[PDB]
């Protein structure tokens, strides 16, 4: 909307690029920490999703053994980087918390 | 983390309140009889003595 | 055919307040419990000691 | 509890004509619950 | 519009009268084209000796079978031409003989109900008909898993009292009970001060009582010679019996600790502690997101087909506790939830949870009493047992009063460190030893 | 019908672990006193006047 | 004086949507609610069998305006139900708990008729209970029987099973259970139930929840009645069997002198352990037959069509036997042997038994439930019980006759080498 949200947007961009794990073709979604509330969410996602979630993180482990990355080509553009997963997981932890402040009733 | 402040807990807690306070008497009164700490033991009339 | 089946009698191992088949039982409970609990205390403070 | 009826774990066997009247179905319905 | 308290107000008073020679009259009127009347008996096995067990049940298969004013397939056909229906039933204390049929049919039902109890043909040739046909009976009971390991709780529950004895008695009295034991039994248990003629449904009070004053008076007076039944108290004793048959699909168990009876107030606070552990099966709806910690373990893990607790009331005792059904390698894990869930009860009940079992106990006493059956049922057996009608308007107080602390003292006064008894039937291997039966009925940590 | 005094002893100190443990502890204490009180009396009446604790008042000075 | 009050009168009333409403203070302490839908086996296709099945089975599972948790915990906390009921005809899902929570169990009812979600992997959770459910079911002879006497009979619709083919469990869609609700649960298909709630209300629920166009109308697939016979070689010790034909469709005068006539031959006992000697067809059987058996008549009306004949349960050896003694005598009904006061007899039995089946709440709210879906209207037990009077002994008598000429359809199911099949009758 404006100029000053969208330096905010450029910092971001910059982080995401530094963190690198665009450079192994991968999304922000591959690299969240399983909890139980996490294996819920990849346990709903569809088949193609699910598979697609399975290849990334492999060919990221296959180059993470070689200490290799992708071309630049390749790697995942801050665009274009689906958040496949936080709706699942957005659910699974709303779920949750309604079972916690039913327990305390 | 505060998962576990609301009706029902303060309820569990006010049922084991009782019995926590008496295993700190087992706890309390085994570490002076282990110890054979002076300082307690010479109020109670009969083990006063050797 | 399964009621012709009968607990057997164990009036032989049974103690003095149980024998009598007429007499409730929750009236003997609380000195019956106390007594093998009360050797398992006895027992626990010679360990302790 | 699941609900069968149509008369207007082994379960248990039926030998004898006093315990058989009764069963001779007499529409199906299915019932489902919590 | 009527909130749920001012319903509970709207409920007519059972009448009761009392006719001259000991047999009390009562009736709940609705408005209701159809009704049912029945004889309420103190009799069962509990009154029955070794040696003529299995009597009571002998007359049911008789009761129906001729009489005489009526000789004969005679009775089937008189209610059967007026599309009425006839039934009985015989528990360990109680008898009963019941009609359905219309209002307007009410004076010859009555009729029927008298000429029954009073006037038995008992044909020595029905007799030997109706031997063979309880002993085919008793080969089906066999079958049913549930039924047995209820009648080994009993058996190993109360060993050496009249309660251990079956309904049905053994094969062995079947065959040799005589028509001379049959008569004692009547002449000695059907007298009218311990008998009901109960009825619900559309009829005024005053017409139950004219019909019972005219069909009933013919009973045996207040005396009886010196003769009466006392039911003494029956020994409770923790004991274990197991039934192993591993080509059984299923293992059946059922484990309880004595209760209070009939008449202890303490038995609605029990209630409400069943209804929390409550029940289920496996097509059951809930699974994983049930109340009851039991059942919803049971559904995630798969524990067991099904199990339900109970409250089983006799006079002065009862068996209280819970049934399961389950795989021969889930035994164990049932029994620790099982356990954990009554220790947990004792020691750390919360209040949330008892207003539930609370209004489960609600719904469930108010739904069970709709028809005319289910009324004329507990105004027979609630006399029988209390000696009166309790209003539902009571029973809502009676519940009220209980709440989290009431459900701790009660159920410790009756689980915590108390000896079950246990009874098991099927692949039951992997059934906890009785001393750790026994360990499970308290917590080191209280 | 008063309840024996194993039933009173049940109902009040065993039937809670807690008090069933904290009279272990004390029932120890107490115990701890009168039997070495009691034995030491027991070795000493047998060996009377044998040991340093009786002819301790000869040498005094 | 210890008197019932005023018994007040159902009040009914029918929406231009087509939706129907009918509701009852009997001042209860207990309310029951009912939504019955125009929604059973019959509406379901090749292409989607089974489908009313899960859905019967996925009352609890998680909607627009209540998860999975809280139905359940919301109900059970008020001590509630939840159930679901289903004929070849009608889906019927009814609740029940204390007047005060009313509010709460409406909520959750709506909820799941109106707004479930079918969430991809609550459905996909819920497959291995159609294999349960329908294992449970079919541990009773009968229901196979039944299954397969309606498969025999009908070319579509009412030929549909309750429970899902076996090939369809695991492959029922989400797709599949919203199309369902979409096509059938509409206001035409709809009526809505209450005891012990007030009219105002369930008209105020309804004008403003349950106004669902679009969808099917009410569908003219017609039931085709075909004839047949099925027969399932198994090891049960006994044989379970039934005959039929095409009888009455529900309503229709046609449909009562078959009712009366089932209560001449005889539906089903009314005395504990006794002969029945009222019963036609059981002592026609017992006269030639002195081994263990049961036989009734079997009675089955439909919005648009009907079976009616006898059941029978015998020794692999006797069951011909007792097939052709049943079958024989109702032949002699057909041919015009039939007294009098044997039809005043039987229709004493079925004024009573229809009675007997309201007395309750659960009984009187499926009446009213089913009346309306089939008749659009309630109609009173006293104006019953002048229809079942109406029946003359010529309509029985024909109604046998229609059964003896119409081509017939049968299912059986044990060890059949005694068991003829129809053109060995
Ligand atoms: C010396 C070190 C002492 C270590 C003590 C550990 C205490 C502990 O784990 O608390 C659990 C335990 C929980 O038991 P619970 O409340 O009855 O509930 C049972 C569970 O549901 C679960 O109950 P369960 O049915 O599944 O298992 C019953 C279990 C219950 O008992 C235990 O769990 C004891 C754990 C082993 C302690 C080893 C002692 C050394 O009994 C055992 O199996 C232990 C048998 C040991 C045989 C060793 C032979 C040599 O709590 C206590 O007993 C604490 C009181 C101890 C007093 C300390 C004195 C100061
Ligand atoms: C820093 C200083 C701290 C000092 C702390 C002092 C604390 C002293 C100990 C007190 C703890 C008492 C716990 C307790 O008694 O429970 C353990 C079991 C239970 O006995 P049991 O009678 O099964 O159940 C009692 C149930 N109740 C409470 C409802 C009546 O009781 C028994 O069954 C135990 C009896 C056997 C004891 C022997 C074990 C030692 C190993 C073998 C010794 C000989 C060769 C090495
Ligand atoms: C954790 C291990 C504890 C070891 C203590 C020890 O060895 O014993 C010394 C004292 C003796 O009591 P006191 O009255 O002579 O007092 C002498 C004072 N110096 O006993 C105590 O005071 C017990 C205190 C325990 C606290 C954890
Ligand atoms: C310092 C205190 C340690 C307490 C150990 C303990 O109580 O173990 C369990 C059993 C008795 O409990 P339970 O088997 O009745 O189970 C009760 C279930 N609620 O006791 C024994 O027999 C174990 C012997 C240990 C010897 C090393």
């Amino acid at each position: 909307v404006s100029a000053s949200s969208r330096w905010l947007e450029g910092i971001r961009k910059w982080y995401y690029n530094a963190a690198g794990f665009n450079k192994l073709g991968l999304m922000r979604d591959d690299t969240i920490h399983e909890n139980d509330d996490v294996k819920e969410a990849i346990r709903r996602l569809p088949e193609n999703l699910y598979n697609d979630r399975v290849f990334r993180i492999k060919r990221a482990l296959d180059l993470s053994m070689r200490q290799q990355i992708l071309p630049k080509e390749q790697w995942t553009k801050y665009e274009e980087d689906k958040s496949y997963l936080e709706p699942y997981l957005k659910e699974v932890i709303r779920e949750r918390k309604e079972r916690e402040e039913w327990a305390k009733k | 983390l505060t998962r576990f402040l609301g009706p029902r807990y303060r309820q569990l807690a006010r049922n084991w309140v009782p019995t926590a306070s008496l295993w700190g008497a087992v706890g309390a009164v085994g570490l002076v009889w282990a110890t054979d700490w002076r300082l307690i033991l010479d109020w109670v009339p009969y083990i006063n003595g050797k | 055919s399964h009621t012709d089946i009968k607990v057997p009698d164990f009036s032989d191992y049974r103690r003095p307040e149980v024998l009598d088949s007429t007499k409730s039982s929750k009236e003997s409970s609380e000195a019956r419990k106390g007594f093998s609990y009360l050797v398992t205390a006895t027992t626990t403070v010679g360990v302790a000691y | 509890r699941g609900v069968a009826g149509a008369l207007r774990d082994l379960k248990r066997s039926v030998l004898c004509r006093e315990s058989l009247r009764g069963q001779a179905a007499g529409p199906l319905v299915a019932s489902v619950s919590l | 519009t009527a909130t749920y308290a001012q319903a509970l107000q709207s409920v007519p008073e059972t009448q009761v009268s009392q006719l001259d020679n000991g047999l009390r009259v009562a009736s709940e009127q609705s408005s209701q084209p159809t009704c049912t009347v029945g004889v309420w008996i103190d009799a069962g096995s509990r009154y029955e000796s070794e040696k003529n067990n299995g009597a009571g049940y002998f007359v049911e298969h008789l009761a129906f079978k001729g009489t005489k004013n009526r000789p004969g397939n005679a009775l089937e056909k008189e209610v059967e031409s007026m599309g009425a229906h006839l039934n009985a039933y015989s528990t360990r204390e109680h008898t009963a003989y019941y009609i359905k049929a219309l209002s307007k049919d009410l004076p010859k039902a009555v009729e029927l109900l008298a000429d029954i109890v009073q006037n038995c043909s008992l044909e020595d040739s029905q007799i030997e008909k109706e031997r063979d046909v309880i002993l085919q009976e008793l080969q089906e009971n066999d079958t049913s898993m549930r039924d047995v390991v209820f009648n080994y709780l009993h058996a190993t529950a109360f060993q050496g009292t009249p309660l251990a004895q079956s309904v049905e008695g053994p094969s062995e009295n079947v065959r040799k009970l005589s028509r001379a034991d049959l008569t004692e039994y009547l002449s000695r248990h059907y007298k009218a001060p311990r008998m009901v003629l109960a009825a619900a449904g559309g009829l005024e009070h005053r017409q139950l009582l004219d019909l019972a004053q005219k069909h009933f008076s013919g009973l045996s007076g207040t005396y009886d010679e010196d003769a009466v039944p006392t039911l003494s108290p029956c020994r409770f004793t923790g004991s274990q019996i197991c039934h192993r048959e591993d080509g059984l699909p299923l293992a059946h168990v059922a484990i309880a600790v004595e209760g209070p009876g009939w008449a202890h107030p303490d038995n609605v606070a029990l209630q409400v502690a069943n209804a929390i552990i409550g029940h289920y099966d496996c097509t059951y709806g809930g699974g994983a997101h049930l109340s009851s910690p039991l059942a919803s373990i049971a559904a995630t893990n798969k524990l067991c087909q099904s199990f339900q607790t109970f409250n089983i009331c006799y006079a002065d005792t009862g068996l209280l506790g819970a049934h399961f059904v389950c795989d021969h390698m889930s035994i164990d894990d049932m029994m620790f939830v099982l356990q954990g869930q009554w220790m947990r009860l004792c020691t750390s009940a919360t209040e949330s949870e008892v207003l539930r079992g609370k209004n489960l106990l609600r719904n469930a006493l108010v739904s069970h009493l709709d028809g005319t059956t289910p009324v004329c049922e507990d105004i027979g057996r609630s006399l029988l047992t209390y000696g009166r009608r309790i209003p539902l308007a009571e029973w809502e107080s009676r519940i009220a009063e209980v709440d989290a602390r009431v459900v701790r003292e009660v159920c410790s006064k009756y689980f915590y460190d108390q000896c079950p008894a246990v009874a098991g039937f099927g692949p039951i291997e992997q059934l906890p030893d009785y001393n750790r039966i026994r360990s499970g009925m308290f917590w080191l940590r209280f | 019908v008063a309840p024996t005094l194993t039933a009173r002893l049940y109902s009040l100190l065993f039937r809670r672990t807690s008090t069933f443990a904290l009279t272990i502890v004390v029932g120890a204490l107490f115990f701890e006193r009168a039997f070495d009180q009691g034995a030491d009396a027991i070795y000493e009446h047998i060996n009377e006047g044998k040991l340093w604790k009786h002819i301790k008042h000869k040498y005094e000075n | 004086a210890g008197v019932p009050p005023h018994p007040q009168d159902l009040e009914f009333t029918r929406l231009p949507n087509g939706l129907v409403i009918a509701s009852l203070e009997n001042y209860a302490p207990a309310s029951r609610i009912g939504l019955f839908i125009k929604a059973g086996s019959r509406y379901e296709n090749s292409n989607n069998l089974g489908t009313s099945h899960l859905l019967r089975l996925a009352s609890s599972l998680t909607t627009k305006g209540a998860s999975s948790f809280k139905i359940t915990r919301g109900i059970e906390a008020v001590g509630g139900k939840l159930s679901v009921t289903s004929t070849r005809e009608n889906m019927a899902y009814t609740v029940e708990c204390l007047r005060d929570d009313v509010d709460i169990l409406m909520e959750f009812l709506l909820n799941v008729t109106t707004a479930p979600e079918f969430r991809r992997w609550e459905v996909a959770a819920l497959q291995p209970q159609l294999r349960i459910d329908k294992a449970v079911a079919l541990q009773n002879p009968q229901a196979h029987v039944i299954e397969n006497l309606h498969a025999a009979a009908y070319r579509n619709a009412l030929a549909n099973s309750l429970y899902c083919p076996d090939y369809r469990i695991g492959k029922v869609t989400p797709v599949e259970l919203h199309d369902y609700v979409q096509n059938h649960f509409t206001s035409a298909r709809m009526a809505l139930i209450g005891l012990g709630v007030s009219h105002p209300v369930l008209k105020q629920v309804a004008e403003q929840f349950l106004n669902i166009r679009g969808g099917l109308g009410l569908s003219g697939a017609k039931a085709k009645y075909h004839g047949g016979e099925i027969r399932e070689q198994n090891g049960d010790s006994l044989v379970h069997a039934a005959l039929v034909a095409e009888s009455a469709a529900i309503g229709s005068a046609e449909a009562n002198a078959f009712s009366v006539l089932q209560h001449v031959l005889g539906a089903g006992p009314h005395v504990k352990r006794g002969s029945n000697a009222t019963s036609s067809l059981y002592q026609a059987v017992a006269k030639g037959v002195h081994q263990p058996f049961d036989v009734s008549a079997f009675n089955a009306s439909y919005s648009d069509s009907g079976l009616f004949g006898f059941y029978t349960i015998s020794q692999a050896a006797s069951a011909g036997d007792v097939i052709k003694a049943a079958y024989n005598q109702v032949k002699t009904i057909a041919q015009g042997n039939l007294s009098n006061p044997d039809v005043q007899a039987a229709k004493n039995k079925l004024k009573a038994g229809y009675l007997m089946s309201v007395e309750s709440s659960e009984g009187f709210l499926d009446e009213v439930g089913s009346q309306a879906l089939a008749a659009g209207s309630y109609t009173p037990p006293s104006t019953v019980l002048q229809q079942i009077d109406a029946v003359a002994d010529a309509d029985v008598i024909n109604a046998a006759k229609k059964f003896v000429s119409g081509r017939k359809s049968m299912a059986a199911s044990g060890n059949l080498g005694h068991t003829p099949f129809i053109d060995e009758l």
